DNA sequence: TTTGAAAAGCAAGCATAAAAGATCTAAACATAAAATCTGTA
């Protein structure tokens, strides 16, 4: 079942029962009625989106609300930091790489 | 007026300001102070913690033993009780001043001594074979600030309440031009002393100070931990000038404790006791009776223990206790009894109280925790083997997590688990640079004190250490059936 | 038993707002924490779910005004005590001053003494404090916000009235600091380009429509919401890669640029977007957001201060050096290679103050002349002119405190960018870019 | 007109000065209740 599933996958990565029950408590308090409840309990389709929400601010769903000049000057400021042997940068580095970007694209 | 802060929870004592040397006009004004209600002490709370039950305690054989093995409850400590007790009883009979420092580590006895040697002294007092004296107990560890000292033993001097400088000069005067005549003799015992000449040693030298004055009629004994707390808080100078009684208590060998064992448990080892079979009380002399026992090698091997590892009278007396609490618990599971042929206490239950002490829980709460804690813990066990640096940053312990997670792709666990890892088992959620609990178990661990993490807001290159040894880390990997074959 | 409102794109977030905030004390979190970065939301979507359900008691507390920890105890105390005597007025009750708590401990205590003057209430009630913007606190360290996750294990269970902490915070790695306490955290993730030009119609084409510029532009010469909607698109699609996901930078561009948009309405322009677009072009290539007196010898010596800065001092002879020897000698032959890196990259070098006062002098513009020795030497003038560009902080030193200006450990360094000593070198007609262009 | 050769340049390695700041102390600045001293009465 899928809350097996759930169970079995809080286990190996958090082993935490008040983390589930934080998951549990608005599956069962946004349920209308007892079959929504039932179906809710079914596919826990309101737990994936939970684990989405929870995610929705890390370094990964970050990435994905930049721009494509914010996008360009952190790629930019990553190439400088790589090529560097303490992995500093400053502004102006960045954007000397970025205008070469820029240049060598166009 | 408008003011630039405020203090609104000041709460200040009424004590006065006034030194004694100001409570009269000359040095030969001062009255016998022997003779005042006021000087030397010439609790009301006891029924604020009073109320009435109304079950009958069921007192199991057990119990006996262990209400009798506490520590408010002098065996082995003859040369130090002979020792105090003729320096202060010649100090007192010839109306002189002396001090004598009591040093050694916890639980040894030493102020049980101290307090058994002013009692007799009391009850040699009592039949007029020395004089009269007031008797002051000081605690340094008892204290707000460590001043307090000068305010507490003035106030039991004179019986009025003053600041601890005022009290301080009053102390002096008393000690120095208060004629011998026209004052008592005091004992005064300055227990925790490392707790009050943290700060600095004001309260070290003018107590030492005033045992070297002619009119002080003064018995200063203090305890402390450490033996050189005199010789490095005051100079050599000083203390040859002072010239204080030095003793030592050393730990306990097992045979004193042994024998305080059982001078504790004199009375009720192989003794009779009636029992109601039940409830379980049990009356020392429908009824059962019952004969109860310690066994000698139990208390010789945890004597043995404890004078091995501190040598103190409050280990022993406690894994003792321990035992008996032990032996009653699985008592009163067997005969289900309540709170309101022969009883041991064996071999066994005193090897169990013992390696409740002597085992860590180190390896076994790491043996317990997830695949994700377990996996960083491996990680960083395969980074100090590598670069063998001992701090590893935590990108390099994120860059090791993932290429344990890209190597082993054969491995039927890992390929179960990877998709729970890095997407939390759904497909709407995209691949993340961190596994699923990576902060939770980070902060796990440096809750726990497993870990050490420096103080660095870059979260790629702040460092993070083992703060127990490899070794448990190495027991505990080597425990999972996952990690030790990858 | 609660009202869930509708907010465009934060459903699930009101969603998970009506499942944890409730006026029943038993089903409701003791701490719920709302995390997400600036412009998402928050506060609006926290406003509307306690604007829909009036029967909700909430405090409003914006810790970004209090600063420290004891005037947060403080506003704490006070709005408290003055949230319950508006909401219940017949019920006689101390007012217990907020200056006196100083202390967490002082916070317990006077809470307690608050709540327990209210126990002839018939329900137990929420009091929900909301600290919007709570890792806004200007101190913060990070054991305070412990103090607030266990403020509630030492107020009375059994109380009539029950605190309920709703925390707004901002940085990630903040939250992720109490990962383990395992509190109900609601995300606002940033919106996309989409959603934020719905909100920006949604919440300025009334005030843009309605604005007084037009409807002077209309009468000196539907569709007015479509020109606001369509100038607000136009923004989003000319400056989106500039100002990112940020709904205050595109509002603050938008009231820029939309009387200098209304300005150029005509009519055939009102009916004709795109030519109305063309007309207006100019406002739509350049964000324009932006507010757009030294002496000589102050100009000269910020300019010797940066040659000093961003040159080596093995090679000054090579560049410098002029002048006629009477005894043999070689002076500098120069850099053998070039280096592959501008030096004005990174961050300037430290130097003497007689390097500086000697490239000055090399770099300070010039039978009678023989008794005149046209060379400027350092006088009294030129070393008020560095000091006072010390304190104005376009020259800078190793140390910032009790500085020692007359120790020779304490070096000098420059403190302006390239850009500002280029338009400062232009002002006197001073070519400092030759002494640049053949090192790189 | 060459020439050659000593001054200048450069770089690898390393011992050391020094920058940046983490941590802390003490002095200036500030308040405040209880006791104590002053001036009339
Ligand atoms: N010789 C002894 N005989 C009997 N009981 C003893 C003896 N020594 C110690 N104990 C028991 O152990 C307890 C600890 O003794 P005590 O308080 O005198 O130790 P200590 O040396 O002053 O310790 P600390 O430095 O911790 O204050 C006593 O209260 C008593 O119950
Ligand atoms: N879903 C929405 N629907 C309509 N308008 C919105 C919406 N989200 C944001 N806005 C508008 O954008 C403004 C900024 O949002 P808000 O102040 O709530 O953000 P926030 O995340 O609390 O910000 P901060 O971190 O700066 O405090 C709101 O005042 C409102 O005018
Ligand atoms: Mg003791
Ligand atoms: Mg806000």
């Amino acid at each position: 079942s899928n809350l097996n599933r759930h169970i079995r996958m809080n286990f190996e990565t958090f082993r935490s029962l008040p983390t589930l029950k934080n998951s549990i408590i608005p599956l069962v308090a946004t349920s209308k009625n007892f079959g929504s409840l039932c179906t809710a309990i079914k596919s826990c389709s309101f737990l994936d989106i939970y684990n989405k929400n929870q995610l929705s601010n890390n370094l990964t769903g970050r990435l994905q609300s930049l721009s494509d000049l914010e996008l360009a000057i952190l790629i930019s400021a990553a190439r400088v930091a790589l090529r560097a042997k303490d992995g500093s940068f400053n502004f102006n580095l960045a954007y000397a790489e970025y205008e070469k970007m820029i240049k060598a694209i166009n | 007026v408008i003011r630039k802060f405020t203090k609104k929870n000041v709460a200040r004592a009424k004590k006065k300001y006034t030194p004694f040397s100001k409570r009269f006009k000359s040095i030969a004004a001062i009255p016998d102070l022997t003779s005042l209600p006021e000087f030397y002490g010439n609790s009301r709370f006891e029924n604020k913690l009073k109320t009435t039950q109304k079950h009958q305690i069921v007192e199991t054989i057990f119990s006996k033993v262990k209400k009798q093995l506490n520590s408010s409850y002098l065996p082995a400590r003859e040369n130090e009780f002979a020792s105090i007790y003729l320096s202060a009883y010649s100090a007192i009979e010839s109306d002189s001043a002396t001090t004598i420092y009591v040093a050694g580590t916890p639980g040894v006895g030493k102020t049980l001594t101290v307090r058994e040697v002013v009692k007799e002294l009391l009850s040699s007092s009592a039949q007029r074979e020395i004089p009269d004296f007031l008797y002051v107990e000081i605690n340094g560890l008892k204290m707000v600030k460590p001043t307090d000292c000068y305010e507490t033993l003035w106030n039991k001097v004179s019986g009025e309440r003053l600041t601890w400088a005022a009290s301080m000069e009053s102390l002096e005067f008393y000690f120095k031009r208060v004629p011998k005549n026209k004052k008592k003799t005091i004992v005064v015992l300055l227990d925790e002393l490392d707790a009050m000449v943290t700060k600095s040693q004001d309260i070290m030298y003018n107590f030492f100070n005033w045992t070297t004055y002619e009119n002080a009629k003064l018995i200063v004994i203090a305890v402390a931990n450490t033996m050189d707390l005199p010789e490095r808080q005051l100079g050599n100078k000083i203390t040859s000038r002072i010239g204080f009684t030095r003793i030592m208590f050393t730990g306990y060998t097992h045979e004193e404790l042994k024998n305080i064992i059982d001078l504790r448990l004199k009375g009720l080892n192989d003794s009779f006791f009636y029992v109601d079979t039940k409830t379980g009380n049990a009356i020392l002399i429908d009824v059962r009776k019952v004969r109860l026992r310690m066994s000698a090698d139990a208390i010789e091997i945890a004597s043995r223990k404890v004078a091995s590892v501190s040598g103190d009278a409050r280990r022993a007396l406690k894994v003792c206790k321990r035992a008996a609490e032990i032996a009653e618990k699985h008592y009163m599971a067997k005969h289900g009894y309540g709170y309101d042929g022969v009883q041991t206490v064996h071999i066994t239950h005193v090897m169990k109280a013992l390696n409740e002490t002597l085992n860590s829980h180190v390896i076994t709460f790491m043996t317990r925790l997830s695949f994700t804690a377990k996996l960083f813990i491996y990680a960083l066990l395969n980074l100090m083997k590598k670069n063998g640096s001992q701090e590893q940053e935590l990108g390099d312990i994120v860059d090791e997590i993932k290429l344990l997670i890209e190597v082993n792709g054969s491995n039927k666990f890992v390929m179960e688990i990877a998709k729970t890892l890095f997407q939390q088992g759904s497909d709407n959620i995209s691949e993340q640079l961190r596994i699923i609990s990576w902060d939770f178990v980070l902060n796990q661990l440096l809750d726990a004190g497993i870990l050490f993490k420096q103080t660095m807001k870059n979260d790629r290159i702040c460092c993070v250490k083992l703060n127990i040894s490899v070794e448990e880390a190495k027991r505990a990997m080597n425990e999972d059936e996952t990690l030790r074959n990858l | 038993n609660v009202t869930t409102p509708e907010v465009a794109f934060r459903e699930y977030q009101t969603n998970c707002l009506a499942s944890y905030i409730s006026a029943d004390p038993d089903i409701t979190p003791s701490n719920l924490i709302l995390q997400g970065y600036s412009g998402t939301g928050k506060t609006y979507t926290l406003k509307k779910y306690f604007n829909a359900n009036p029967n909700l008691h909430a405090v409003w507390l914006e810790p970004v005004e209090l600063v420290s920890w004891k005037p947060l105890l403080q506003a704490i105390a006070r709005t408290v005590q003055y949230k319950l005597k508006t909401l219940y007025p017949n019920i006689p009750t101390t007012d217990y001053d907020p200056l006196q708590v100083e202390e967490p401990f002082l916070l317990v205590k006077t809470l307690h003494n608050i709540f327990v003057q209210y126990e002839s209430l018939q329900e137990k009630t929420c009091l929900f404090l909301i600290l919007d913007g709570f890792d806004s606190l200007q101190d913060l360290d990070a054991a305070l916000f412990n103090k607030y996750i266990k403020l509630n294990e030492l107020l009375p269970k059994d109380s009539k009235i029950n605190i309920k902490f709703i925390y707004t915070m901002l940085e990630t790695s903040f939250l992720q600091r109490y990962s383990t306490h395992c509190i109900p955290t609601v995300m606002f993730p940033r919106y996309n380009v989409d959603e934020v030009s719905t909100i920006l119609v949604m919440s300025r084409c009334g005030e843009l429509m309605e604005d007084s510029c037009l409807r002077k532009r209309i009468i000196e010469e539907d569709q007015f919401q479509n020109v606001a909607a369509n100038f607000i698109h136009l923004i989003v699609q000319a400056f989106h890669s500039y100002t990112g996901n940020d709904i205050f930078a595109l509002n603050d561009l938008i009231d820029f640029k939309w009387p200098k948009y209304v300005s150029r309405i005509t009519k055939e322009n009102i009916f004709e977007p795109l030519a109305l677009y063309k007309s207006a072009i100019k406002l739509f290539l350049s964000t324009d957001d932006n507010l757009s007196d030294l002496s000589i010898i102050s100009k000269y010596l910020l300019i010797a201060s940066y040659i000093c800065s961003y040159l080596e001092p093995r090679y000054d002879a090579s560049i410098f050096s002029r002048k006629t020897r009477i005894i043999q000698g070689r002076a500098a032959y120069g850099r053998r290679k070039k280096k592959e890196v501008n030096p004005r990259y990174l961050q300037p070098s430290l130097f003497a103050i007689e390097r500086l006062l000697a490239i000055f002098q090399a770099i300070f513009p010039i039978l009678s002349a023989l008794r005149e020795e046209s060379l400027m030497k350092a006088n009294i003038e030129v070393f008020q002119n560095l000091s006072e560009l010390h304190t104005l902080k376009l020259i800078a030193t190793t140390m910032n405190k009790n500085i020692d200006y007359l120790s020779p450990k304490v070096r000098w360094k420059v403190n302006v960018p390239w850009e500002i000593i280029k338009e400062i070198s232009e002002s006197v007609h001073f070519n400092i870019s030759d002494y640049f262009s053949d090192i790189h």
